[PDB]
């Protein structure tokens, strides 16, 4: 189990750890999170009490170093930083926990949440869509702009999500337009799984790295990623049955974990009743299907 | 983006643009079989692709082998209509090709855009305007050539005959569409009004009849009343 000791807390703010928060008062004695679960990506996240506006958070493993959070006045945000002395490091942790002021990150033991939300999410893959290579942690807001956002402003600070784009020249082979536009497999199987993403393992991280920014930030470029690369599976008519299987196991605890009084902004209908009711898929995604009818009726 | 009443001068200016409707593509006759079901028979079709400045039409003769062994015709139907359309672009030369085309069936949009991903700076365009060209095949020489084509076949034709000689084209493009509302509403009164008088003949080389510029008058006067006549009768006033 892993710490992250915060320096102090000057300012009133909502902190969450994974899927769980807690609030934190002006000039509280809280110096940090222990029994971080190692082994599973991470995001430590933040929003002001006095300004509501922009939750920003970091994406981290403890595997790869010791991580503590610092408020900076002058840019006026919670910053994530490294400790590179460790023996610092661990008498700072180990003060902090004897004098209590660590709240516990609170996993139930049956509790499989945050796996199921992260199972393909790794920290290499994070920080190639999150560019700042001398930081071993990844941050993210609830601003930033992806590449394809940006196509239709300032390059550093995007999301460099793999571009899907159902009209466009890589989507479609010249003289099969039709085949590929009404059955995406060719685009999906070729294009993107063999050609880009190497493995669906790859192609089901960047799908779960978008859902979990767009449900932490409100995140509105990372929602609309995670809907493209549902439905391009949705859309073909050839796609391995694991895979079929393994999305639904997905989707069903993106749709289980997402705060019920969200869906009007997280959730496309459009997509959903597309992929659940006409696609080619619409059969093949039955936990996803049940969960959806009984939670957000509405929606479809 | 979509076409409609505010801007109908654009159709008239010096961009280079093309209508394509579809509407006469897939055409098939409905009958019984013998066990008493139902089934259909196609017959040749058309797309009827315009240049509304100039008059050009391109029309793409679509023979029934076409259809032969493929499935979801209709929806094939506008995928091969856009196949022929991007294929007839690319077939012109650079300073010829169309900066707009506009889609006379919001159906027609995807398709084309789709087969058209090669041309980035060729508008597809929507309209909002409600344009007669189903009734093109209500064109003598025009259903004659659909008709007899035993193969895929191009025919080209200035469908406002000589008339840019003598009248504008937004005032060709009025004519065209009141004609062609005409024949769509009453095909057999409106063929009446244009042939009732045998001293007034259709060229070879003309789809219409070679009216003077008052006869022009008196036949566009009755092409009007025959629409109103038509209203009066669809609605009872
Ligand atoms: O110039 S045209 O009016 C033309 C229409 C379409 C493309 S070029 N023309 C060419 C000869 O055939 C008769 C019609």
């Amino acid at each position: 189990m892993n710490t992250v000791p915060f320096t102090s807390a000057p300012i009133e703010v909502t902190i969450g750890i994974d899927q769980y928060s807690f609030n934190v008062k002006e000039n509280q004695p809280f110096h940090g999170i222990k029994d971080i679960p190692i082994g599973h990506v991470h995001v430590i996240h933040f929003q002001h009490a006095d300004n509501s506006s922009m939750r920003y958070g970091y994406w981290f493993d403890c595997r790869m170093g010791n991580f503590y959070i610092q408020y900076d006045p002058k840019d006026g945000l919670y910053k994530m930083m490294e400790e590179r002395d460790g023996a610092k490091f661990e008498n700072i942790v180990h003060n902090f926990k004897e004098r209590q002021m660590m709240v516990s990150y609170p996993k139930i033991d049956e509790d499989d949440t945050w796996y199921n939300l992260t199972e393909f999410v790794q920290m290499d893959k994070i920080r190639k869509i999150v560019r700042k290579d001398e930081n071993q942690f990844s941050y993210v807001d609830s601003s930033m702009t992806t590449v394809q956002e940006n196509e239709l402003s300032d390059p550093a600070h995007s999301l460099n999500y793999t571009v899907i784009n159902f009209k466009s020249r890589e989507a479609i082979r010249p003289g099969h337009e039709m085949e590929d536009f009404l059955d995406k497999s060719y685009y999906l199987n070729t294009v993107m799984l063999q050609g880009i993403f190497k493995n669906s393992s790859n192609y089901f991280g960047e799908l779960q790295f978008a859902f979990l920014n767009a449900m932490f930030f409100g995140n509105y470029g990372s929602s609309l990623q995670w809907h493209a690369m549902i439905e391009l599976i949705c859309s073909s008519a050839t796609v391995p049955k694991h895979m079929l299987d393994k999305l639904d196991e997905i989707l069903y605890y993106q749709i289980k974990t997402l705060p019920e009084q969200y869906s009007d902004i997280l959730l496309n209908e459009r997509v959903w009743n597309i992929c659940l009711y006409s696609s080619f898929q619409k059969n093949s995604l039955h936990n996803t299907e049940k969960i959806m009818e009984n939670k957000y009726p509405e929606l479809l | 983006g979509a076409m409609n009443s505010s801007n109908y001068a654009e159709l008239f200016n010096n961009d280079i643009k093309l209508f394509v409707d579809d509407t006469n593509v897939y055409r098939v006759t409905v009958h019984k079989t013998f066990e008493g079901n139902v089934a259909t028979k196609a017959i040749n079709g058309c797309i009827f692709t315009l240049n509304p400045k100039t008059g050009h039409l391109f029309l793409k003769i679509i023979h029934t082998s076409v259809w032969a062994g493929q499935k979801r015709l209709s929806q094939l139907a506008k995928w091969k209509t856009a196949e022929e359309v991007s294929a007839l672009v690319r077939s012109l030369p650079k300073e010829e090709q169309p900066k707009q085309i506009i889609v006379t069936r919001k159906a027609m949009l995807d398709p084309l855009e789709v087969h058209m991903l090669d041309f980035p700076n060729i508008a597809i365009r929507p309209t909002e305007l409600r344009l007669p060209f189903s009734a093109a095949m209500s064109i003598d020489k025009l259903s004659d050539v659909v008709m007899k084509a035993t193969e895929p076949q191009m025919v080209l034709f200035n469908i406002y005959d000589d008339w840019l000689d003598r009248i504008s084209s937004y005032t060709a493009f009025s004519r065209l569409t009141l004609l062609l509302r005409a024949l769509k509403t009453n095909e057999e009164s409106a063929k009446m009004i244009l042939l009732s008088d045998p001293t007034i003949t259709i060229k070879s080389y003309h789809l219409w009849p070679s009216f003077t510029d008052e006869q022009w008058i008196t036949i566009e006067s009755q092409m009007r009343d025959l629409i109103l006549t038509e209203y009066g009768r669809k609605y009872n006033v």
